[PDB]
């Protein structure tokens, strides 16, 4: 995809530092 | 022999007395910053924080 | 105890990707600090 970490098995944290998720980083990113 | 997952996060106490390999590593700017599209495949490291046991 | 603070000590041989004993404590406030407000 565009969006690897979304498919199936993959470990969010490979993208995602923090315990940031899709959700959580766009907020941050968008206050 | 393994890599030392203290080292890997990025302190070991115990330094060149390690059991333990200390590999070198290069972090991620923007793993860092909080973000990486480039997950396992990204050519700089993205430390866990996750303490070892 | 400090042992990489004595003199001759390699802080690599301690420290990763750079870090020093100051940039280390900074990186672990950091972590604190974004942790706190996520799910
Ligand atoms: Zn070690
Ligand atoms: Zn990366």
């Amino acid at each position: 995809e565009d969006k690897p970490w979304r498919k199936p098995g993959a470990d969010l944290s490979d993208y995602f530092n923090y315990g940031f998720n899709e959700d959580t980083w766009k907020a941050y990113c968008e206050k | 022999i393994k890599d030392c997952p203290w080292y890997d996060r990025g302190f070991c106490k115990h330094g060149p007395l390690c059991r333990h390999r200390h590999t070198r590593r290069v972090i991620c700017v923007n793993y860092l910053v909080g973000f990486c599209p480039e997950g396992p495949s990204c050519k700089f490291m993205h430390p866990r924080f996750e303490l070892p046991m």
